[PDB]
């Protein structure tokens, strides 16, 4: 940190005092291979090591003329090493500055709304779109509809925008065909119903009408965004019923791709593990349990201390993994196994532990309630070898989902 | 039962307990036991205003992670799953002070 | 002594496996010829071998398979052909893997032999039996890399 | 949108040089109105573009045009060509024949030396170089006596 400080104080005393040279062309001639290298410093880096990224940012925002850099590229690196507050200001600066896949400088806003959902500051993101960049009358009512949280209508509203083919008054971007897509995949999201969900993440991928799954991975831009969501709805559609293994013979293939078992074992271990559970797997989804615990500690360790969202929307996703590791230390006793006495205290304290319900969102206490029903599903299985109650706990525990 | 007929007496032992826990990890390892020990066998309406200030100390532990008989893992791994299993509704108070404006201490010019 | 029972294999099976008892830890083949010698020397039929593929858990032998031509190596695929019926093939994965590759190798019965062996594998790994959660989709795809 | 109309009838006369100006303001345009067109005449802006320029010598602008088009470095780069085969399948040919006539005459920067050396190198990139583009590796290792 110390170093990074000083870098950044002596490189600023340097160009300013460069300034007493003051000869008039050469400082435009030289600015450039600063800001060339400054560019390929984010292009070319694996490590994303934090405080020298900040560094990086540190020397735009104190002089000026540095502030062109390249937008996905820093943004990219900032969601991938974090630090986002300095990018945030830098991408907000740079934007102050006007001058004589997406032509326009416009991407600079779209990059700052992508890291924004990346910070969890929701309600500057739609401030964002509000804002009037890409404007056709319609947008703004389904911006006012998903505002009332009345995702319903929201729903309605986004698809006849894309499936209207009369345009007039102009036409919208393919920017706005984007920011079309995630609403549509987040107002789904906030309203189950993951089939319709399924179908758009599917379809905007790929062709095949029997719906394919193997070419993601074809383009960052389709896992960057995609993929959680097709994730997340095969795996709620798999668990309630049952259906196409698709997503099992999925991951089979996911795992012999080495870099793909970086990004799983970064970012989905809840799924993994409880597709796993599906199979009977324990000793797998053990493991992908233990790793998960060890991704959370370090993705809340790594966010900063003074973004209360950001903490918040990784602190509510324990919960469920705490339950997953209580479930699987369940199966696996044959002093419960064959005997009538832990579950009637299992369900007493599943009874008394519910979230918040004023404090956390339906994202999470769908997903938690969701848990519990396909648990006690489960288990009903095995106990075979005062039963009717167990059934009937689902009824009082989706009351308070109702409420 | 030692701790039912009075808790903002012991407040502050387990403050410093799990403060000081940090750099000798036995006492982290026995505040984190009387933790889950308190929990399951106290009233939840008896410890519910307690737990303002039993987690915001708790969260310099979740510090560091950069891969004897009580080590930095075991305490790690042990610390999240109490506050994960300790219900949502009751570490939605972990923030270094919860739902206050206060903290801007050493972050200032 | 190899050829002491070389000679006389296809003789009385039901005694004609005292000597791998222990030979197995001492003489296991190469020499070109001897080596053929002993492959004919394991082609006798025995039950008396039940954990010996802990053996071809080590893994050289797949460019032995294809040392000398023609008939000289038939026992080596007829070892997986006469224990085909109990196993759990993790491992004729890759070892099927250097059979991909006798088609590109020069045999045309050793090629038959695979034939066989493929011919025995679609059918007997039940592929009708779609089973959701079973391993056997890779060895599916991959015999019938060949198959085709 | 009517400029490309005259664009090409421009072109169709044979007159490059008016059309070169012509999809050159059409490019520059931002105050545009009526509407808007879509990427797909950009796309086609930029092809026409890069065949009246190799219709009008002069590839100096053409390899500007090329580099610029394809990526942002200000000292052009050539080695984040094939990033995608839309660049590769489009881009790659006029690229090269700007590099190799600006080459022949005069001298100047071996950036094109410098990439050859790498797309040797890259096994699916030897593919296509045999495949089509040995007037051009033949002629600019005659520059540097590689008989």
């Amino acid at each position: 940190i110390i170093a990074k400080q000083l870098f950044s104080s002596l490189f600023s005393g340097i160009l300013k005092e460069m300034d007493k040279f003051k000869t008039l062309s050469e400082k435009n001639n030289i600015t450039q291979k600063l800001l060339q290298d400054f560019n390929r410093f984010l292009n070319t880096t694996f490590s994303f090591f934090p405080p020298f990224v900040s560094c990086i940012q540190d020397i735009s925002c104190q002089h000026a003329a540095l502030l062109s850099l390249d937008p996905a590229a820093v943004s990219a690196g900032c969601l991938a090493s974090l630090q986002q507050p300095v990018g945030i200001r830098l991408l907000e600066e740079a934007l102050l500055r006007l001058l004589p896949r997406l032509p326009p400088d416009v991407l600079r806003w779209v990059e700052l709304a992508k890291l924004y959902r990346s910070i969890g500051e929701y309600d500057v993101l739609r401030g964002i779109f509000t804002s009037e960049i890409g404007t056709k009358q319609i947008t703004q009512s389904a911006l006012l509809a998903e505002a009332r949280s009345d995702y319903s209508e929201a729903a309605k509203q986004y698809d006849e925008a894309l499936n209207k083919q009369d345009w007039v008054d102009g036409e919208p971007t393919e920017a706005e065909k984007d920011f079309w897509e995630l609403a549509s995949l987040d107002c789904y999201n906030h309203l189950a119903e993951w089939k319709s969900l399924e179908y758009c993440s599917t379809a905007s991928i790929d062709s095949e009408n029997p719906p394919d799954l193997n070419k993601i991975w074809s383009e960052p831009f389709y896992q960057e965004t995609y993929l959680p969501y097709m994730i997340r709805s095969k795996l709620k559609l798999l668990l309630q019923g049952e259906a196409d293994q698709s997503l099992l013979t999925f991951i089979d293939k996911a795992m012999h791709g080495e870099l793909q078992k970086a990004i799983l074992e970064l970012h989905y271990s809840q799924e993994l593990s409880l597709l796993y559970l599906l199979q009977d797997d324990v000793d797998r989804a053990k493991y992908y349990i233990q790793n998960g615990i060890q991704s959370f500690m370090q993705n809340y360790s790594s966010i900063d201390v003074l973004l209360h969202q950001s903490r918040l929307t990784k602190l509510q996703s324990v919960q469920a993994l705490t339950e997953i590791q209580e479930f699987i230390s369940f199966i696996s006793k044959q002093g419960n196994l064959s005997s009538q006495v832990p579950l009637k205290r299992l369900l007493n304290t599943w009874t008394n532990r519910y979230p918040d319900a004023k404090m956390d969102p339906m994202n999470i206490w769908d997903d938690i309630i969701t848990n519990r029903c396909f648990f006690l599903s489960k288990i009903e299985e095995k106990l075979t070898p005062i039963s009717s109650l167990i059934r009937s706990c689902k009824f009082s525990m989706k009351m308070k989902m109702i409420d | 039962n030692i701790i039912e007929l009075d808790v903002r007496a012991y407040v502050p032992a387990l403050q410093m307990a799990f403060k000081l826990g940090l750099s000798y990890t036995p006492l982290a390892e026995v505040g984190l036991n009387a933790l889950e020990e308190w929990s399951i066998y106290i009233d939840r309406h008896v410890m519910q205003p307690y737990y303002k200030d039993i987690l915001p100390c708790l969260d310099g532990y979740l510090k560091t992670s950069a891969l004897e008989a009580i080590s930095l893992e075991e305490i790690r791994i042990r610390v999240v799953q109490m506050l994960g299993s300790l219900g949502g509704q009751i570490n939605k108070n972990l923030l270094t002070v919860t739902s206050s404006d206060e903290m801007m201490k050493s972050y200032v010019a | 002594f190899i050829v002491c029972l070389n000679k006389v294999t296809k003789s009385f099976p039901p005694l004609a496996d005292r000597f791998m008892n222990a030979v197995f830890f001492l003489l296991p083949k190469f020499h070109g010829v001897l080596k053929t010698l002993c492959l004919e020397v394991v082609l006798c039929r025995v039950e008396g071998m039940t954990e010996l593929y802990f053996q071809l858990k080590s893994k050289d032998f797949v460019q032995v398979m294809r040392h000398r031509d023609d008939e000289r190596q038939k026992v080596c695929l007829d070892i997986i052909y006469k224990m085909m019926p109990k196993l759990k093939p993790v491992e004729l994965r890759e070892l099927l893997n250097p059979v991909v590759e006798f088609v590109s190798h020069p045999s045309t019965t050793c090629r038959e032999q695979m034939y066989n062996i493929l011919m025995w594998i679609h059918d007997n790994y039940r592929d009708p039996e779609s089973e959701t959660d079973n391993d056997s989709q890779e060895i599916f795809k991959l015999a019938k890399d060949v198959l085709i």
